């Protein structure tokens, strides 16, 4: 059916652009048409749900052969220039005028695992969390190379010849690498990632970490060379994106029984089970499960970050919960102190084979777009790795000065982190920074510090005793009578929260300065080694700020303020 | 008889562009200047002769590579004729000067080769002195013939064209007269200055030689017009398997607001704008205002309202450079002295202070400077340059530029001037700062421009109008507790340098410095125990 009906397809499209009045008096694809012998728009995409409306042929076909119905969308977008002309390949043949596709759920975007054997040939789209960002450059794809005896112009692809760029054709291309959302990967595996092969106007486009459209799709300029595509000699179909696109944006207790009761009573008998109580961390936990990030319009862009710091590993094994969090926690990552570079969490620059000049990629914080960021041993990121934190106080913050990459990428995540005590353990006697050893400096801007003191509570211990002692009996970590739940359905019980972006009675304008009055009156009274700033009214707005995502009242109350006081309070030597 | 490689006819144009040179008068002062002194050299605009000719001129970028040369020729084949008693061995070659407006080459085509081009740059680096190889011969057989190969006119400065007999130039290019050729590379930066930020621009692979050689520096700021050209890169070149991208490189070739004025003079009438834009600046926080203030002039607790005002200044300003010590030493502003390691050879490798001459500097944990550096500081300061005697590029490195940080050595003494963020101890301003927050929970182009004019065409002048008050004043200001004999009054005409660097004044009185008391004052009180 394919390699002859080329008049169809030629006729289709002499007729498609003349299907519809919609590119006024012209279907909108003969829109640009007009617009692109006029060179006013040159690269084109195309929605191919409008052509299985009347003909799913070149719809399932294409799908079933993307080249060919890649490669046949063009040879006839090749003699349909004279058609709307204002005026081997001549010189002009869609030489800077380019074809992109798009169209029904029959592309769904895929999984960067899935692609397949099957996949061979295929229409293909895909989402998913980028980064690899290369150094564009211009790249030819035609030698107009020169018969020198013989004058005019000459095209190869591909000895005394030479190969001359005057009537060559080029594009601007990169490479970029795709990954998992880091959201369809609850399992024991790698989130995968891409070597993705970037073109056209798509390219120049965007940065790392975004969740994004795709489509990973083969040119029409060739079908497979001379031939069909049994061949010898063959390099590597990998994603040629096409039509690369952000993602700005993808249980009711009124139909349904479920948020009418806290969370922030509930959700803790129901998170963190085998952990041995101690859910007040939780709490701040809860609310970075909540985040801030999803603001109202008054410029609270720290609202995002609940940049929370725990204080020595072996407490309870919290080394564990940060997986659990995670486990929790989509859009996030977990990093160690000295474990590998910033590029754990920064981004770094060399050379590839494949495709894109010194391809910048990112770490967890480059790739923690406002996600979660988790650490291991936040003591051991010496001084390079304080750093891009001390930054990433800042929010979009990876910034770069070097010869000939200087950008900031937008790390925006929000930072709960696990760092050793000092070479020894929690002492009441040694200060923060003589039993911690970080900086004080950063400490400080951590929205909250709280430690678990492994300490000689008999009796808690005799329960922690038995709290364990209940596991391998059982998973029965919580038999108080709390019933579980899914993590997605947490996480669909977090997400309507998270679009509350909520916004103060100001009435309660003084509420809080009221009561920050005389917190910080009584920090400053008191003179210990408590400190706090105006980030601290921050932080305490912003924990009320997202304390009323859960407490769903689109506004805030005095509760929260009082709560996050009570959580200031509950903070008091929380170290 | 056509060149189908580019498409021009034979001369295609030529026979309007010699009555062009006659026909321009009204070049004709300009077409006796070169041949009579001895200037070659044309020197074009952005070519605005497009209201005489567009055939002549459509083609100016267009393949004009094979007619810059018939123009090199046109003209001298006119010119010979008009001074042929001359000195009219100096060959023209034009150089255009702030050429056509360049599609920002970070944004130009894979296509934009054949092309007249200008950059909107800075520039990170020159060759210092690499040129090349001119000029071939080889030697043969038949009782070795020394055979002209590029001495041999007609024929290319390829490659491989020059695969033998080094002598033949090496030790014959002198001997033979083709000594060697002549070409400089350059490292430049396109920079919009406010380009969207993150994604970031093109530096430059410059090439092109003429005896214009040098004259861009380092660091310089861009008047600059050129050509592009590039190069396929070899998979390598043992072999002919094809990296199909061409290795760019140019060919140098160089050489509403009223209204707005008006609203600035009303600015400018209004009194006190040094509150009212104080009330503007920094306007993100509550009291601290002094503090604010003189980083208006100057354009002119841990981040506690700080790197924000550096960023004020940072966002308020394309020309300065924010950092600090702890991580990014002195190489982070200077001296980052290093190689180029795929060449292995020395750099003049630098920092923000290379990017801030003539600019505002934003250093942040001054505590935390070393004694290897610092003693930078100690020595940028009494001089505004930087010498850089190193194994490349021995030199000094003008910095003439502004600074300001703050932390937390003898030497405060230097400082532009930085203040204490103390603690008022007082709830109800808290609650005024809380306010300030709780509330939180155009100007600046204006300003930018603002503070420009005044940097475009302002230059105050203290005469005796007030500067006998100077005299006056580091009297007072030495005097109470009897230093400002020392450069406190280069400190003081530094500040009231400003004023009237506001105001589109360039004369100044006692109000215009009086005002630099206050500052000094309360920046020598609130520094004073």
């Amino acid at each position: 059916d394919y390699a002859l009906e080329k008049e169809k397809v030629k006729k289709f499209l002499q007729e498609f652009y003349q299907d519809d009045e919609l590119g006024k008096k012209q279907f909108k694809y003969g829109n640009q048409l007009v617009r692109l012998a006029h060179r006013e728009q040159v690269a084109l995409y195309v929605d191919l749900d409008d052509v299985a409306e009347d003909d799913p042929e070149l719809v399932d076909s294409i799908c079933e052969n993307a080249r060919r119905y890649a490669k046949l969308f063009a040879d006839a977008v090749q003699e349909l220039l004279p058609q709307y002309k204002e005026r081997q390949y001549p010189a002009e043949l869609m030489r800077r005028f380019e074809l992109y596709f798009q169209g029904p759920s029959s592309n769904k975007p895929r999984v960067i695992r899935e692609v397949r054997a099957d996949s061979v040939g295929k229409l293909v789209t895909v989402r998913g969390i980028v980064t690899r960002v290369s150094e564009v450059k211009p790249k030819m794809v035609v030698a107009t190379y020169t018969c020198d005896q013989c004058g005019a112009e000459t095209y190869q692809p591909i000895g005394r010849l030479y190969l001359q760029t005057r009537g060559s054709r080029f594009i601007k291309f990169q490479e970029m690498k795709m990954q998992e959302h880091s959201d369809q990967v609850p399992v024991g595996n790698i989130p995968r990632s891409i070597t993705v092969l970037v073109e056209g106007e798509n390219t120049r486009i965007a940065q790392p970490g975004d969740h994004v459209s795709v489509t990973g799709i083969f040119l029409p300029i060739l079908r497979t060379g001379f031939r069909q595509v049994v061949q010898g000699l063959l390099s590597e179909t990998y994603l040629e994106a096409h039509r690369i696109v952000k993602m700005n944006k993808s249980t009711r207790e009124e139909l349904r029984q479920i948020a009418e009761e806290d969370f922030y009573e509930k959700l803790a008998a129901s998170i963190a089970p085998e952990i041995y109580g101690h859910e007040d961390v939780k709490k701040a936990l809860l609310l970075l499960l909540v985040g801030g990030v999803d603001q109202s319009p008054r410029g609270m862009k720290i609202r995002g970050n609940i940049n929370i710091c725990l204080m020595g590993d072996p407490g309870v094994a919290k080394s564990q919960l940060l997986s659990y969090i995670d486990r929790l926690a989509p859009r996030s990552q977990y990093t160690t102190g000295r474990g590998s570079s910033g590029v754990g969490l920064t981004a770094a620059v060399l050379r590839d084979s494949v495709s894109g000049e010194l391809t910048l990629e990112g770490g967890a914080l480059v790739l923690a777009d406002q996600g979660v960021c988790c650490i291991d041993e936040f003591d051991k990121m010496a001084e390079a790795d304080r750093t891009a934190i001390h930054e990433v106080m800042e929010q979009q913050t990876i910034s770069i000065a070097k010869a000939g990459i200087l950008t900031t990428l937008n790390a925006r995540c929000s930072i709960l982190a696990a760092a050793n005590p000092a070479y020894g353990r929690y002492n009441p006697r040694r200060s923060l920074e003589q039993n911690i050893q970080l900086p004080a400096a950063l400490l400080s801007r951590f929205d909250l510090l709280w430690l678990i003191q492994d300490r000689p509570d008999r009796d808690n211990d005799l329960r922690l005793a038995q709290h364990i002692t209940y596991v391998h009996q059982h998973s029965r970590q919580p038999p108080s009578q709390f019933e579980p739940l899914d993590m997605k359905l947490m996480r669909r019980y977090i997400a309507m929260c998270r679009e509350k972006q909520p916004m103060v009675p100001e009435s309660l304008a003084d509420y809080i300065t009221a009561a920050y009055v005389e917190m910080r009156r009584e920090a400053w009274a008191s003179k210990d080694a408590t400190y706090t700033s105006a980030r601290t009214l921050l932080a305490i707005l912003r924990l009320s700020t997202a304390l009323a995502r859960l407490r769903m009242v689109d506004v805030v109350e005095k509760e929260d303020v009082n709560e996050a006081i009570r959580l200031m309070e509950m903070s008091k030597d929380s170290l | 008889l056509v060149i189908w490689g580019t498409d021009v006819n034979v001369a295609a144009c030529k026979e309007n562009f010699q009555r062009f040179l006659q026909r321009f008068i009204d070049y004709m002062q300009r077409l006796g200047e070169i041949n009579v002194i001895g200037e070659p050299f044309l020197n074009v605009n952005c070519e605005h002769i497009k209201s005489f000719d567009k055939n002549l001129y459509r083609q100016l970028i267009s393949y004009p590579q094979e007619v810059i040369p018939t123009f090199d020729m046109a003209v001298n084949e006119i010119f010979f004729d008009r001074y042929p008693d001359s000195i009219l061995e100096h060959q023209i070659q034009v150089r255009p000067f702030n050429a056509l407006k360049t599609k920002n080459m970070r944004n130009l085509n894979p296509e934009d080769i054949d092309q007249l081009i200008t950059i909107s740059g800075m520039v990170i680096r020159t060759s210092q002195l690499i040129p090349e190889m001119q000029e071939a011969f080889f030697q043969c057989q038949v009782c070795a013939h020394t055979t002209r190969v590029e001495m041999d006119r007609g024929r290319i400065a390829e490659p491989s064209v020059c695969g033998r007999c080094h002598t033949t130039h090496s030790m014959a290019l002198i001997h033979n007269r083709s000594l060697f050729s002549d070409k400089q590379m350059i490292k430049l930066q396109e920079s919009p200055e406010d380009m969207p930020a993150g994604q970031t621009p093109h530096t430059v692979i410059l090439f092109a030689h003429n005896d214009l050689v040098d004259k861009v520096q380092p660091g310089d700021r861009v008047n600059v017009t050129g050509i592009y050209r590039a190069v396929p890169i070899r998979v390598n070149p043992r072999v002919s398997n094809v990296k199909s991208v061409y290795k760019t490189h140019i060919d140098v070739i160089h050489y509403f607001s009223e209204k707005r004025v008006e609203l600035l003079k009303e600015l400018s009438r209004k009194p006190d704008i040094y509150e009212r834009l104080a009330s503007a600046l920094a306007p993100s926080i509550y009291e601290h205002e002094d503090i604010k203030k003189g980083i208006l002039l100057q354009l002119f607790d841990p981040g506690t309202s700080k790197s924000q005002l550096l960023q004020y200044v940072y966002n308020l300003v394309p020309r300065g450079q924010y950092t600090s010590g702890k991580g990014s030493s002195a190489v982070g502003l200077t001296a980052y002295v290093m190689k180029d390691p795929e060449t292995r050879q020395l750099v003049l490798q630098t920092g923000a202070l290379v990017l801030s001459d003539n600019g505002i500097c934003c250093i942040d944990e001054f505590d935390k400077m070393n004694e290897s550096t610092r003693s930078v500081l100690h020595e940028v300061m009494e001089q505004q340059t930087l010498s850089i005697a190193k194994a490349g590029i021995i030199c000094q490195l003008n910095a003439r530029t502004s600074v300001l940080a703050a932390a937390n050595h003898t030497l405060l003494s230097r400082f532009d001037l930085i203040f204490l963020l103390l603690d008022p101890q007082d709830e109800a301003y808290d609650r005024r700062l809380a306010h300030h927050l709780v509330a939180l929970y155009l100007d600046m182009a204006v300003l930018k421009d603002y503070i420009a004019y005044a940097h475009s065409t302002i230059m105050p002048r203290l005469s005796e109008e007030a500067s006998q008050a100077l005299i006056e004043a580091y009297v007072d200001m030495r005097k109470i507790g009897s230093s400002a004999y020392p450069r406190q009054l280069e400190s003081l005409i530094r500040l009231a340098e400003a004023h009237a660097k506001v105001r589109l004044s360039n004369k100044v009185e006692a109000i215009d410095v009086e005002e630099a008391k206050r500052l000094h004052r309360e920046a020598l009180k609130q520094s004073a125990t």
